[PDB]
Formats: C-alpha cells, structure tokens, sequence
C-alpha cells in the first residue's frame, strides 16, 4: 500500500491507492483506505488492515464521545495522540501506520505520521506504507512551499501513481480526499485519469 | 498424530427403522495391546448410542462428562434427550476446549425417541456436527472404512442386511490397519430391542 | 525401567514389582517397596518419574482413608480406579503431569477380584493379567502363553517367577529382588520376596 | 527451502486371473489442491505381455517410465528376447534401490501374463521392494480400495460362500465399482478410468468416465 | 515384524511373520519375510524390506561366486561377515536391516545375527523384529537343545503367533523353515487366525 | 605411467617374455618338495656357502602363513614381492572369511598374480 | 470449500459448495455451508468449520436478542461488526473465512469477513480454496444491476468452476437469495456431479458374517 | 536457483485449431518490486515451436542460449530434419529433472507451445521435472485464476478459433491483471500455426475500474 | 550503494555513490565504484565489494585478450555477457548488482543491468543498490527522450543526490562519468556541488 | 555400555570383561567375547560403538599378524599399542571415525608386564589399572584403595572379584558373567569365568 498526505494552507489533500493483498492475490482491488474518524479528521490507514480498522474504530469512538463531551470541533493533534498512544501501547501486537489529517479551526490544516511502533511526527508532506519507499525521492524534489489545493492534487495523484506501478502490493485506483473548513471532497481517479509515465520503450 | 496413540475405530450406519454402531475393542499403547475388551461405544438414552474413538483417555472422559450433562438434562427436563440435541452439547463440550482439544471423534447412533427416525452423526475434534443419512466412520482406519462403506451401503437396508453389511465393512476395514483390530462389537438398535453381537475376527 | 506386574484370577490378584530405586547408573536403593494399599484390601502399584510416583500415590491413599474414615465402608476397587484415573487425567491437562504409569489391584466381595490398568495419558481399563515398564514387553508373552482364566494361586506364583526369571536372562537392567503379595477376601497378604541371587 | 518432492497424487490397481490381467488407473494429475489436467494415464504398456502403473511424483514416473523403456530395449538387444514380467519386477526393484539414498517417490505395480501364462501383479515400495500378490491398489486411494478388493476378491473375512475363480467380467465390473467409489470420498482421484486388460492376445483399452470433483 | 531362529540338535528352525506395514496401513499380509539365499543356508529380514531383500541378494550372488571359485559352499560365519563388511561400507546412510543368516557347514548348524549397526554374532537362539521382545519370552521358556523336531516347530510357531498377537505391526501368517544338513525345508504356513483356533 | 606391451606374442604363438623368464628360473638354485602322509617336506640347494653369510638372512623357504609355507626359484627379489603380496592375502582373506586360507586359494592368488604381470601394461 | 456472494438489482445472492473434506478424504457431502443468523441475514463460512459454525450461531443469537429488543429488523452492518471484533479480539486464533449478506432498511449489503477481523464491502466476494477460480469467474462476468437469473446464474457457474477446478471443494451446489421481499434458500440448486452406478452387486447374504456372541435385550415400548 | 531473485508471473497458453496461442506479461520483479517492465519471456525456439517462461528469468535467459544453440547445431546439420515441439518439451523435461536431482534446479515453470505435423503441441515443465500436455495451460497464479475460464470454455467446446483463443487469452489476462499482485499491464501474444511463430508487441488489458463508485 | 547509469545519443553518463559501509560504519568515505573494464567499458559496482571487484578483474583480463586477440573495441554486450556467465554460475557463492556501461562504433552507448541473479537487459537508463529504491520514482517522472549529455549528467546528480539524502548506506560524493567515442570524462561532485532539495520546514 | 577391567603386576596382567551384547533393551547374546588375540603374548580388549570394535579391531589383528609373518618375531605390546593408536587417531577427523574404547594388554621379555588405555579420542596412556565403561566410574575407587604395585594373582584375582561384585550390587545393567583372561610370560592364560 502507499498512503500520503500533504498540506496546503487551509487545508490537506490525503491519497492512497486501493489495493490490499493477501500474499500475491489481490484480496480487494477496490479497498477505501482514507477513512473519516471526524468530519473534518481523517487517517490513511497503511499496514495490516484489521489492526487498521479496528484502531480507526476505535479513535473514532474516542474523539467523538470526547467531541461531544466538550461541545467543540475535535483537534488533530488529539486524534493523533490517541493513535499513538494506542499503537504505542501495543507495538509488539500491531503492525499499522497510519497518517492522520485533518483540518481544525485552531491550528488549521495538519498533517500528523504514526509509523509503525508508535511515535508521532507532524509534517509538510508524509508517505507511508510500502510504496512510500519508491517515491521519497519523486516527493523529495517535486514538493515545493505554498502549493495550491489543486496543485497538492495532482502531486498526490502522480506520487501515488509512481509507487503503484513500481509497487505490486500498491494498485488500483487512486483515492483523493481534500479537507479544509468547507468541507471534505472525496474524487477517485481511475484508468486513464490516473496520471501515467513514458516507459523505456527500447 | 497424539491420535493414532491408542488408535481405535468406530462407524455407524442407517438402514430402514434402525441404526447399526459399531468399533473395535483393542486398547494398546502405540503398538502393545493391552487389553482387547476396551469399550468405545456408551450408551447415552434407550435407543440413542455415543461412539469415541481417539486417545483412550479422553474417550472415557468426554463420556463421563457427556453422561454428567445428559443425566442433569434427564432430570430436569423430565423427558429422553433427542439424538440431535445430543449431538448439539457434545459440539458445545469439544468447542468448550476449541484450545487444548480433547482428542477424540465421537459418533453418535440412534433412532428418535418419538418418531423412531433413525440418526446418525460425526463429530470433529473441535466439535464440528455432521450428519449424514448413509454412514459415518471415525478412527484411525477411516479412510479403508470409507471405502467399505461407500462400496457395501444400499439405502433402505433391513436390519439383518445393516447387521451384515456394517460387519463386513469393520472387519474388512480394521484388518487393513495395524492399531485396531481384536475384534469388533455390533449394536443394532431397532424401535423394539438392542441386539448386541461380538463379531469372530482376526486377533492380529 | 521399573517393573509391575499383575495377575488376576478366579479368588485372588497377584501382583509384584521391583525393588530397585535408582539414580543414574548406581542402583541408590535395593528394598525400595512400590506398592502402596489404599485401603484393607486394594493395593495402588506405581511407576514413573521419580516424586511424581510418590506424590500421586500419597494423594490417592490419602483419600481413599479419607473415604473410609468419613463413610464408614471401603471404597470399591473399580471406584478407587476411577477416581485415581480422574485424578491423573485432569492433571494431564494441567501444567503439572504426573508421569506417572499404575496397576491398581483389589478385591470386591460382590464383585470379587479385579486388576486394573492405567497409563500416564490416564486411560483406564481393566485386564485379565497386565505389567507395566520396559520389561512387561518381555513378559507379557508369558502371561499370555500360559495362563488360565481359572488359574490356582500356586500356578500363579510359579508363573509370575517364570515372568520373573526371563527378565533375569535377558532383561538389560538389574531386577534382582521382587516383592510379590496377594489380595483376597481376607485381605492383602504379604508373600515371600522372590529373589534371583 | 526448495523441496525435490510434490505429491502429484493419482490411483492405480490391478488384477490378475487365470487367463488375464488388469491394470487400471485415474486420469487425474494435481498438485496440492489444483488440478493439472484431467487426462494423464497413469499406466504405460511396457511390453505386449505387461502394463506398469505409477503414482506419486509425476516427474519421477516419467524418469522411471522412460529408465524401463530404453532398459527393455538393452535387454532385447543382448538376449535377444523380450523380457518376462517377473524380470521386468527385479530389474525395476533393482532401478528403485540404485538411488536408496534420494528415492523415487513413485508407486509402482507390474501387471502382465507371466510364462506360464497366468495372470501375475508385482507391487512396489517407492525403495524397491517388490512382491507377487493377486491384487493390489497402490497410490493415494489405496487403503480405500484394497479392503473391498480383498473381501470380494480374496474372499476374506467372509463365511459360508463358495470360492469362484476370478473372470474377467467380474473383475472388470469390481474396478469400475471400485474406482467409482473412490472417486466419491478421494479427491485426487476421479477424472476419469483408464483400464488395460493384458491377455494372451494383448493389451487392450477400455476409458470409462469418473466424477469430476 | 517379528522373525525367530533358534538351533537344536537337528538343526536350525527359521519363523517370521508375513505382515508389512506403512505407518498404521497394512500394505502386505503375505510376504515371505524368509529370504531364501542359496540352497544351503537362509536369511531373514527386519527394518527396511528394501535393505534386507538387496543386501542378501547381493550376499547371494557372493556366495554362488565363492561356492563357483572354490569348488566348495561359503560358511555360514564367512558368509555372516562378507554382509557385514558389506553393510558397515554405508554405515551411518540410513540403512536399517536385521538378518539372522543360518545355515550348515564343517563347524554345525551355525546362526549369525548381522544388523546394520554392524554386531555379528553367533548365538543359539534370536529374535530380530518389532516383536521380538514378545517372542523371546515364550521361546526362552520352551527352548531346549535336546528337542523334538515337533516340538521346536511347535514352539517357533505359537511364538510367533503370541508376538503377533501382542505386537501391533506384527501379523498375517507364520512361515516356518527348518534347516537340515541337506539343506533347508519349508515346513510349514498357518495363517494365526487358524493358529487362534488352534491354540485357544 | 610407462604403458607398453613388454609381452606380446610371437610368430608360433609363444611369449617369449614368459619361456626367458622361465629360462632364468631354471638358472637359480634348486628345489625339492616332497608330499607326504602326515608331513610336507621343502628343500633347496644353497648357492654357495660364502662362509660369511648369515644363514638367517638367505633363507628361501618362508611361510606365507601359519598353515602354509613356500619355497621358490629364480629371482630372489621377486619371490620376496610375491611372499609379502601373498602374506597379506592372507591376512585379508582371513579377516573377510573368519577362516583359514586353503593352499589352493594362495596358489591361486599367487598364479593370477604372475598372470596379470604377463598380461598387463609395462609390467 | 468455495463460497461466493454478488449484490443484484433488489437483493444478494449467496453460494456455497456442499463438501467436507478432512484432510484429502471427503469426510462429508451434502454439507451446508450456508448459516442462518437472521431472517434477513445469512452468511457462509469458510476456514475451520467448527470456528464458522460456532461464531455464526452466536451471532445470530446475539442478533436475535438485539432484534427482539429493538423491535426492527437487524441491519448488516451490525452483524459485520460483532463478528469483526470478536475474530480481531480472538487474533485469527479462530479461522473463519465468511461472504456476509444480508437486506436491510439501507439496502442490499455483502460483506467480507476474514479470520483477523478485516472486512471488505464488495459488490462481489469469494472465500475458500476455490474463491480464486470464482473470483475468475465474477471478474469475467459480473455486470452490475444484474436480475435475479442472471446472478443466480453467475454464482452458480462461479461456485461450479471452483467445485471442478479445486480439489478441496466438490459437491452439490447451493444458492440462497435474499430480497426486500422475501427469501429463497435453496438446498441444492444443481447437482452438477453425481455417484455412477455400482455395476456389480455385493449384498452380503445373511450368514456371511460370524458372531461369536450375542445379547438382544428389549426394548419396553410405551 | 536455491533462491530466486528476478521472476516472472503466470504465463498462459491455449491449442486452437490450426495452432497454438501463448501469453505472458512484460515483466520481471525483484521480491514486489516491479524492476524490469519491459522483458519478453517468450522464446521462438524454432519455426514450429514457441517457449514461455515463469519464475527466474535468468534461469530462462541460460535455457534460452542453451536452447538457441541446440537448435541452431540442428539447422547446421542441414539434414532436414527439425526438432518437434514434443522433442523439445522432452529435452527440456529432462534438464529440469536433472538439475533438480542435483538439487540446484532451475526455478523456471515452462509451456511449450507449437504446431508440427497439422498437430497442436501445448505441454508443460515444472522446476521439479513435472511435465504433461492439455489443451490449456497457466502457470503460477494463471493456474489458479485463468484456467477455470479455459477450462470451462474449452469443456463446452473442445476446439476453437484463432479470434476465439485470442479473446479468451486477452480475457483471461486482464482478469490476472485484476487479481494478480506480481502482473503488469503490459503483455505480448505469441501464436505458432502454418505459417509460423509470430509474437506480437506490447498490448494493453483495457480494464474497467467501474466498481468504485460502489462502496 | 546508489549506482546508475543512462544513454544519450552518442554515448553514455555513468555515476555512482562513493560510501562503502560495513554494518553501519563507514569503512571507506571515498571509495570509486565506476570501475574501467577498458577504455570505452565501464562498470557500476553494487553489492559486495569483494566480489564486485572479483568479477571485475576478470572480466578486464577476459575483455582485454579478447580486443587484442580480434584487434578491434570490445562490445559491451561481450562485456555484459562475460559478467553475465560469471555471475549466472557463481549466483549462489556471490551476490553482486552491476550496471556495465560502453560506448561502441557499431551500436553506439549501452547500458546493461545485470543484477544479482545473472539476468542481463539492456536498458535505456538503469539505476541498482540499496539507493535505487528511494529514486526509482525520480527516474521514472523525469526521465525523456533525447536527453543531451549535460542533461544526462544533471538527471544522474540529482537522482544520486536525492537517494544519498534518503539511503543511509549511500553517501558521500557523487562520482560521475561520461563515456564517448571522444572517451572518459570522470568528475566528481563535493560538498555544495552536490545537488540539495529543500528540507520540510516545519 | 560394557566393562572392560584390567590390572597389572610384577609379572603378569590381568583382564575381565562383561560377556553381554545388547540391542535396546534385551541382551541378545550371554557368551559375547570382547578379547581379541592380536598376537601370543598380546590381548586388545575393545568396547565402543556396534561394528566398530569388531572391525578396528580385526584390521589391528590382520596387520599384527602380517607383521609377525614377515618379519618372523612379533610386536611388542608398546608397539602394538602405539599402533592401533596411529590407526584409530587417523580417522578420528576422517568421514569414518572408529566410536571404539581400547584397553590393551602384554607381556614382552625385556619391558615385562604392560597395559595400555585408549580413549575414542585416541589419547594413549599406560597405567597400573584401567577400566572402561560407565562401571569403571564405580569399580576404579576399589582398585584404588586395594591395589598394591606388589600384588599376587591370587590376590588380584580376588580384587578382581570385589569389583565385579561392586557392580552387581550398584551399577543397574546387568552383566551376569565375566571372561578373565592373564597374561603372563608363558602367554595368554584363559581362566574361569567369575560368575553370579
């Protein structure tokens, strides 16, 4: 899999390929891997899928009981800290890395990285799972300060088609999600709107 | 396997108004018999028998714990268990230890109480209920008996004929297989009466 | 490596085991006594890892006099296998097992004479005659050879030393002394120990 | 890591009667819970007079098939006669044994009219230990074939029943019986039956359908 | 297996099973675990079936090469050794064999156990099998030297059939041999149900 | 290695390496052996009687082995070459045999010696 | 074992093979693999049978206590959850490989449970040995708003391809559909294979076998 | 090979009349990553014989030189006579069970494919020696997805055309590109007949992706 | 190790890392891994340098008798086909990733790849070490048609650049060399001629 | 594991050996003898591995033979013993190591009474006594504390006795009977079997 992140002011764009595999079988072609744990608070959810979805779960059941407790729009930094708190916890028994972002009015777009073992880091840009591995480079020269909405769109869309085609566990199609105060606008790109590259073509 | 340790053999079978259980009498430890008088089939109702093959230990255990559920039901419930119910706790007794199982095959054989239906089943050694209208092995020799079965059984047998044909299929089955054998017992069971015969077989 | 032995028969059960506690190679003990009685007329027989034998067979004769001091009347010889077998095969489970390989022998006046048999798995079944150890693979054959169903307690202590004597000839360890006792109606009888100088 | 061994599965049998022989075999080869196609014979006419069956690795029966063929061919060479089905079973258990240390994996059963004319069955270990015997079932449906082979065949375990002679048509019908039912709770076998009768006259060919899974 | 040989005052009697199994499955009820070697002197086989049937087939042709070249048959001890130099050459490779060859010469009736850990030995009674620890017993109580020929045959054969009966991988029919000076004679093969009926 | 046909035949088919081998045989010092019932008897000619010789040390008659004995004609190094080939014939043929060597046996391993030499390559 | 699931038009179609095989022997035939959990809701089970019969009994259990007090018909997605936390609490130790489907207030819903607890909605699913050859089929020929026949079609040529295909599996086919309106469970749907006639007869006359003993003891009818 | 490094995925072949047909994607991947997206497992042994290639492609490079000059020694001898599709499924059945035997195997699994004699050859080799002929074939996860659409078309009808065997093979890969996590998109077709081998170049599964928009 | 190497029209840019690193401790800071096989004939070294260095020796002894021998420039398929049968027959005993890389009258610039394993393909740009991985996206975007010999030269320092950034086992000075019909024009980039991408600011 | 037992004198030297062979846990043979006859005036006493002792020791015995035939006189026991230490220490790193434990025993004219141990390992060393097996470890104490370097072949004899009885008593196998065997200047003397 391969899940990133970026922040634009105001906001974030997350993306992630759809493919989940069991071995070298392709278990779900189409898996959502950018989940809400807000309405406003998302995580790209990298590593094996059922710890993945049941720590999603469970943050989601936590921030909201904690949102409606204080009667005020969860933060980032919150669900990130409950992520790794929980991963921490349990590091030798989960095998997950998450990328949690989001938009709050406070601190406005963010972008937090759980990788496996539970620590969190916020950062301009992140990537992980396996195809990240392929496109720290590609990111690495292409990010530039200041990018617009759109702009940090199709930087996802290319990284994230990069690492899938050098990536037989990465694949599918591409999810794109852009939070920010408006809300949440969630698009997929499929066959030809997945951005391709030349080939060698001896 | 922990389950040819003891070894054993144990097939039911259903005819026309009646049911055939039958199982071999060795009890050895990997290789010595001991004893060729071993009891591998229980009663568990009138006309409702249980058959255990497996590890000798846990054959006469889940039997006693099966009979301490059985007889509470009895009691409580003031009527005869039905052979499905039965096969239902002893589902619920072998998955009670899905983790460190008993390592047993029970069958069960009977006809119910009312309708005198015959039924017979097989269970796993983690308490996986089937129930088959033909024929139902359990043991070491399941595969040669298997075969017996699927060649000799014809539907709607008579009880002589189901005596005849589980007889054949034990014997020839547990004379091609080294850890059961010393001879086999036969119970039909019939809406009227239990007839219960020690077949002549090869003591090797 | 330790032997038991038991014979069965129309009035009686005969039963004999080794002398021989042993640590590795240096025979510690030469009148080690394996036999332990439960009960007046039952004897519980024990082999196996050393202070699992000795720890089993307390237990049981333990609670058996308990029985009898609490009800009054002894516990049946086929219950007294039962119970020890309960025993043994709940622990199988447990963390601790008790290595342990029995022969259990008694007398019933309703039932009469019974000779049981159980492994350290804890299967239990009753037996004409049966022998437990490296050396009962020896002996079994002899038992099966020449005994009878109505076998008199003469014929059976010279059957038991012919057992006895074969695993002089050719059984690897040393065996030399065996005790041997009787259980009937009157109750358990101690017999002269048949020694092979 | 690499294993030099799979279990290709498969079924073989045989007869023999006064006058005749049978060899039969499935048609089913598969590897693990796959499989590979649902017609490759099992049973190879070495000679007019004798058929060989094999099961287990399908790479070692074609090396030990082709070994047997240009082994046979040496013979009629030297001798200057075709080799007898008895010594077509030595020298294969002598071929088995030549690699006691890396074995084939292989199942093997010699079926063929010996000299005398009868019908004569030698049945292998995959190390080569070879033995005459009326009947046999060998490969991974044997201990479900064998036990009903031996009651309606050998006549064990059964009272009060005259010992007929073996013919032709009856054992015919009791390999097709018996395959069937071993097609009904085997899965590695059950594509289809290929069964070769060896006689005075020759080998023939009778294919009969089986199950499929 | 169980397989017996023992040696009286007339000569050497030879008993085994006829059972070969794999794991639990019985594959074989009949084989003729008595290896005829020569007219002279037999063997018997434990462990490997392969093993035992090559290597004293082998020690055959050896034996028909030496009696051819010498103008005079092997011992029974020369014949012993050349399978345990044979045997001893793949020590260590997984060969599991027990043999007793017997046979005649100058010296007597002569019985060697040769096995593939490499013990040669001479002896007046062996057992070499799975059950052998069961037909020992009843052998050593009923041996004699001074014996019956009918009594040695009865007890080679009831015990192998109390072997059989106790021994799982034990059974089918027993095959008895009785070597005389001659040479060797097939006396007897009674199957142990009908030994079952006899006996009890 | 030195691979040549030293004997080869002749035109009327005789080895001429064995007849002048057999020629230098008739040279050296006589031998006598005599059967007898309970006794076998050897005898030979010394040379020559140097006076200075140890006796010990020019003996022709050597025991092969403790039932066996020899004696030979010819040359002396050569007889010392079979006498030690043949010695631990016999040990070995004792070892794999539990049994005595037979003097048919020696006598036979000795001559497919002598035969393989007058056959084989550069010998 | 192949058991399969599509979403059509108004509902689910679910299918499942009818074999048991312990080990490389066909231990059992007409076997169901095809539970119920609710009358809406029903699933098939794949993995450790006894792991699949149990959890869907106590699901269904749980689900009709839960239907009972709510007083409406039990959602899919409540059922998807339960048996997901319970295998993701159990780590995979329980093996269960189950096509989840069921109709509810929401609509039509196929899930996809495996042992660890991951789930997958799907408009189309396969588990078991066989789910590759019927995964083969439904991506050659799965179409969406498919009528009634043609996914009953579908499922029944895909469970087929992994009863011939697969080795483990093999059997009679079942089908179940499940519509807003009403329920259909078919108990077998084809029969694609059967036994062939035993051409000789081996009827064991009275008197073949011998009897050493025997003890008939009657039975007081009453 | 103990261990492969570069490997290829399923390669697949199916006997239509008149000819063979046989497909294999373009590519070679180092342990998941998709290193070397443009190789062409596919040989051309001779006029009447085609050969594919799973598994380490080096492996299949060697057999390739190995191949390509026992062919070229034949076309040397000028006899007119020419190695048979079944002759080289042969020869390479046997190399493969040698180096097996040696227990330093070649990983590949094989199809060979050809028409010779106006006869279809489709035949199979394993790394272990494992060799048989059908009138389709798969290897490696192609086995698992693609032959039961073969075979099930195959089963309803035993012989098909060039169009027919050619759709069915571009079928059945984009359903391997679908479910198969080591393919690519990019594969060539290869088809022997009476005129002779013919590979054609890269080609595209043309995918659909319309499931989406469900979830 | 970051080794790659890249075809222009005329010849070929060859560039390497220069760390060698034994466990995590740099035994040699400017270590050379562009080997000369001949004059127009390169080699990029990956993997065990004991190795590497083995099979290079080799192949310039083999390479260099067969030139004198024929009196004509080797070819770099010679070249790439001698490693290739060494490395093929001693794949188990060495394991070593080489890009071979020449200029011939005939065919012009090469690049070969010849991984570990002994599979060789020729490829219009190669790139092989640990580094590889993180620039396989960066080489993948960037890479086109007609590419000069400076642009050639700039895609080589800024993919090595960024996979020594990104890799620990690769770092130090990009060492970089341009073979033509002309011949070698080896150069080396220190310190703040390396190529540097901006840091994520934060 | 078998005894093997020696003791030496002014002038002679004793050895004992158990008479037992043993598959697994059945003695197959009563009468086994472990003296080999390596020449008139030499014993090599051998236990160790099945086959093993039987074929190192006949090849020691072929090439002490052959020796003597050749050369007309015999080894001597050092020579012997340095011997058959050469042969077994050759193959110890060889694919075919000889598991086989040695006590040999001499007489020679000019050097008298000798016996010599050796380990599987082929560590050579001679000693007053010696003992092999798991019952030299009971039976060594005893030699110890009776052993005289004076001692009479009555009296060994009798300490003989006393160790072998140590064993009947304490080590659990069961070796019924002993071969004793002296060697002295006359040569090799077989004596009674001490026997229980």
């Amino acid at each position: 899999t391969t899940i990133m992140a970026v922040q634009f002011d105001g906001g974030v764009v997350l993306g992630a390929d759809s493919r989940t595999t069991t071995g070298s079988y392709i278990a779900n072609r189409v898996t959502d891997k950018l989940t809400p744990i807000h309405d406003r608070i998302f995580c790209c959810r990298s590593g094996s899928a059922a710890d993945t979805q049941a720590v999603a779960d469970a943050v989601t059941y936590q921030l909201g009981f904690h949102s409606i407790e204080l009667n005020e729009p969860p933060l980032v930094h919150t669900a990130a800290s409950l992520f790794k708190e929980m991963c921490y916890r349990y590091r030798e028994d989960l095998m997950a890395g998450i990328i949690i972002a989001g938009w709050d009015p406070q601190e406005g777009g963010q972008v937090y990285s759980v990788p496996m073992g539970g620590m969190m880091v916020r950062q301009s840009f992140a990537i992980g799972g396996s195809g990240s591995s392929y496109i720290y480079g590609y990111v690495d020269a292409t990010y530039r300060e200041g990018m617009t909405k759109e702009e940090c769109l199709q930087f996802t869309a290319n990284a994230l088609a990069l690492a899938m085609e050098r990536d037989g566990s990465s694949g599918g199609v591409i999810r794109l999600a852009a939070i920010a105060e408006s809300g949440v606008e969630r698009q997929v790109l499929l066959g030809d709107q997945i951005p391709k590259f030349a080939v060698a073509t001896l | 396997s922990i389950m040819s340790y003891n070894g054993g053999a144990v097939m039911a079978m259903k005819g026309k108004n009646c049911v055939a259980i039958a199982a071999d009498r060795r009890f050895g430890i990997q290789a010595q018999m001991v004893t060729t008088d071993f009891q591998k089939i229980f009663p568990m109702g009138d006309r409702l028998y249980i058959g255990l093959a497996g590890l000798a230990t846990d054959v006469q255990t889940v039997a006693q714990r099966l009979k301490f559920r059985l007889n509470l039901y009895e009691l409580k419930e003031g009527r005869q268990i039905k052979p499905y119910t039965l096969m239902s706790m002893v589902a619920n007794l072998l998955y009670e230890k899905r983790f460190g199982p008993y390592y047993t095959e029970p069958v069960i054989a009977g006809l119910d109480p009312k309708t005198f239906k015959p039924f017979i089943c097989s269970l796993d050694l983690i308490g996986c209920p089937m129930v088959t209208d033909d024929f139902v092995v359990s043991g070491t020799c399941a595969e040669q008996m298997y075969g017996m079965c699927e060649s000799l059984w014809e539907p709607n047998m008579d009880p002589d004929h189901l005596f005849e044909t589980i007889s054949q299929a034990m014997l020839n089955a547990v004379d091609r297989d080294a850890v059961s054998g010393m001879g086999v017992i036969v119970h039909i069971i019939e809406k009227d009466k239990i007839t219960t015969r020690t077949l002549k077989a090869r003591m090797d | 490596m330790e032997y038991l032995i038991g014979i069965q028969g129309p009035d009686y059960v005969l039963v004999a085991s080794d002398r021989v506690a042993a640590s590795n190679i240096v025979q510690m003990k030469d009148d080690h006594d394996k036999m332990f009685k439960m009960s007046e007329k039952i004897l519980l027989l024990c082999v196996g890892e050393a202070g699992d034998t000795v720890q089993f067979a307390e237990y049981i004769q333990k609670n058996v006099q308990l029985y009898k001091m609490r009800n009054g009347y002894e516990l049946s010889p086929t219950a007294a296998a039962n119970f020890t077998r309960r025993n043994l095969a709940d622990c199988l489970r447990s963390r601790t097992p008790y290595h342990v390989n029995l022969l259990l022998a008694g007398y019933d006046e309703h039932e009469g004479p019974a000779l049981y048999y159980m492994d350290y798995l804890a299967a239990l079944a009753k037996a004409p005659f049966a022998a437990h150890g490296y050396g009962a693979f020896l002996t079994l054959s002899i038992l099966d050879r020449y005994y009878t169903p109505t076998i008199s307690r003469e014929r059976a202590v010279e059957l038991l030393r012919k057992c006895l004597e074969e695993l002089q000839k050719r059984f690897i360890l040393n065996l030399p002394t065996f005790s041997v006792r009787i259980i009937d109606k009157n109750g358990i009888h101690d017999l002269d120990n048949i020694s092979f100088p | 890591r690499f294993s030099p061994y799979v279990f290709n599965g498969g079924t073989i049998l045989a007869i023999a009667g006064e006058d005749f022989a049978i060899v039969a075999s499935d048609t089913r080869l598969s590897e693990g819970f796959s499989i590979h196609t649902r017609d490759s014979p099992k049973c190879y006419k070495l000679t007019d007079k004798t058929v060989i069956g094999c099961s287990g690795f399908h790479g070692d029966c074609l090396t030990l098939t082709k070994i047997i063929e240009a082994r046979l061919k040496m013979y009629k060479h030297s001798n200057n006669k075709a080799m007898t089905t008895g010594a077509i079973a030595a020298m294969l258990s002598t071929i088995l044994y030549s690699r006691r240390f890396f074995p084939y994996y292989v199942y093997n059963i010699i079926g063929g009219l010996d000299e005398e004319g009868k019908g004569a069955v030698y049945s292998f270990d995959p190390v080569g230990s070879y033995q005459r015997d009326s009947f046999k079932a060998g490969g991974s449906a044997s201990a479900m074939l064998q036990p009903l082979l031996d009651n309606q065949v050998g006549f064990k375990n059964m009272q009060n029943v005259e010992h007929v002679p073996l013919s032709l048509d009856r054992a015919m019908r009791l390999v097709k019986d018996v395959f069937i039912s071993a097609a009904e709770r085997d899965v590695y076998t059950g594509d289809a039956l290929r069964i070769c009768i060896v006689t005075k006259e020759g080998i023939r060919e009778e294919t009969v359908s089986l199950r499929k899974d | 297996t169980t397989t017996l040989a023992f040696k009286f005052r007339h000569g050497v009697i030879v008993a085994a099973d006829s059972r070969a199994t794999a794991g639990a499955y019985i594959a074989s009820q009949t084989v003729k675990k008595v290896i005829e070697i020569n007219p002279y002197l037999l063997g018997t086989m434990a462990g490997g079936a392969a093993d035992c049937s090559f290597w004293e087939r082998l020690l055959a042709r050896q034996c028909r090469i030496y009696e051819l070249r010498n103008k005079e048959r092997i011992s029974v001890a020369a014949a012993s050794k050349l399978l345990a130099n044979m045997v001893y050459q793949y020590k260590g490779m997984g060969l599991s064999m027990g043999t007793m060859i017997c046979g005649w010469d100058k010296r007597g009736p002569g019985l060697y156990y040769v096995d593939s850990e490499g013990n040669r030995i001479s002896g007046a009674t062996f057992s070499v099998g799975s059950g052998s620890v069961y037909a020992y017993g009843v052998m050593d109580r009923g041996y004699s030297y001074d014996l019956e020929v009918e009594q040695a045959y009865d007890l080679a054969r009831r015990a192998i059939y109390q072997a059989t009966y106790r021994d799982a991988y034990s059974g089918g029919a027993v095959n008895l041999y009785h070597v005389r000076e001659d040479g060797w004679i097939r006396v007897s093969s009674d199957n142990v149900a009908d030994l079952h009926e006899k006996y009890s | 290695s030195y691979d040549r046909a030293i004997t080869v035949f002749s035109p009327d088919g005789h080895l001429f390496q064995v007849e002048y081998a057999q020629e230098a045989v008739k040279k050296g010092s006589t031998a006598v052996g005599v059967r007898g019932r309970d006794i076998v008897v050897l005898g030979v000619e010394k040379k020559s009687v140097a006076k200075l010789q140890d006796e010990r040390t020019v003996r022709k008659i050597c025991a092969l082995d403790d039932n066996v004995c020899m004696a030979f004609a010819g040359l002396t190094a050569d007889a010392r070459i079979v006498i030690n080939r043949a010695r631990v014939e016999c040990q070995s043929h004792r070892l794999t045999v539990e049994d005595p060597v037979t003097v048919e046996y020696i006598t036979r391993y000795i001559a497919s010696l002598k035969q393989r030499y007058t056959q084989s390559n550069g010998r | 074992t192949t058991i399969a699931g599509v979403v059509y038009k108004d509902g689910i179609v679910l299918g499942a093979d009818t074999r048991a095989t312990e080990g490389m022997v066909v231990a059992d035939k007409n076997c169901s693999k095809i539970h119920f959990i609710s009358p809406n809701i029903y699933c098939c089970g794949a993995g450790t049978a006894a792991d699949t019969d149990m959890t869907t009994q106590l699901i269904s259990s749980n689900l009709e206590l839960h239907s009972l007090s709510t007083g409406r018909l039990p959602r899919v997605v409540t059922a998807n959850r339960m048996l997901k936390q319970m295998l993701f609490r159990y780590q995979g130790y329980i093996g269960a490989a189950l096509v989840l489907g069921g109709v509810d207030v929401t609509g039509p819903h196929l899930y996809s449970i495996y042992p660890h607890g991951s789930t997958d909605k799907l408009p189309y699913v396969t588990m078991g040995s066989g789910s590759l050859a019927a995964m083969a089929v439904f991506e050659d020929k799965f179409r969406p708003d498919m009528e009634e026949e043609e996914a009953k079609n579908l499922v029944s040529e895909a469970i087929a391809a992994g009863i011939f295909n697969d080795l483990g599996s093999g059997s009679n086919i079942d089908l179940c559909v499940i519509s807003k309106n009403k329920l259909d469970f078919l108990r077998p749907y084809t029969v694609p294979n059967k036994k062939g006639t035993r051409l000789g007869r081996y009827r064991c006359e009275k008197g073949t076998t011998a009897v050493l003993t025997e003890k008939i003891t009657p039975l007081e009818i009453e | 090979t103990q261990n492969p490094m570069v490997t290829g995925t399923s390669v697949l072949g199916v006997k239509f009349e008149g000819g063979v047909v046989i497909a294999a994607d373009m590519l070679g991947s180092y342990g998941s990553l998709a290193r070397f997206r443009n190789i062409s497992r596919i040989m051309r042994v001779n006029n009447s014989t085609m050969l594919g290639a799973s598994g380490d492609y080096a492996d299949f490079q060697y057999l390739k030189q190995v191949l390509g000059q026992m062919v070229i020694d034949e076309e040397l001898l000028g006899d007119g006579h020419s190695y048979s599709p079944r002759a080289i499924h042969s020869w390479l059945t046997r190399a493969m069970y040698s180096r097996r035997s040696k227990m330093n195997p070649l990983w590949n699994t094989m199809v060979i494919g050809g028409y010779a004699d106006g006869e279809s050859f489709l035949g199979y080799v394993d790394m272990l020696g494992v060799a048989y002929e059908a009138p389709s074939l798969a290897t490696g996860y192609g086995a698992y997805l693609a032959q039961p659409l073969l075979r099930e078309v195959l089963e309803k009808q035993p012989v098909l055309s060039q169009t027919e065997a050619r759709d069915l093979v571009e079928r059945c890969m984009r359903v391997l590109y679908y479910r198969d996590a080591r393919s690519y998109n990019r594969f060539q077709i290869a088809t022997v007949t009476e005129k002779g081998v013919e590979i054609e170049g890269p080609l595209s599964t043309e995918t659909n992706w319309d499931i989406a928009h469900m979830i």
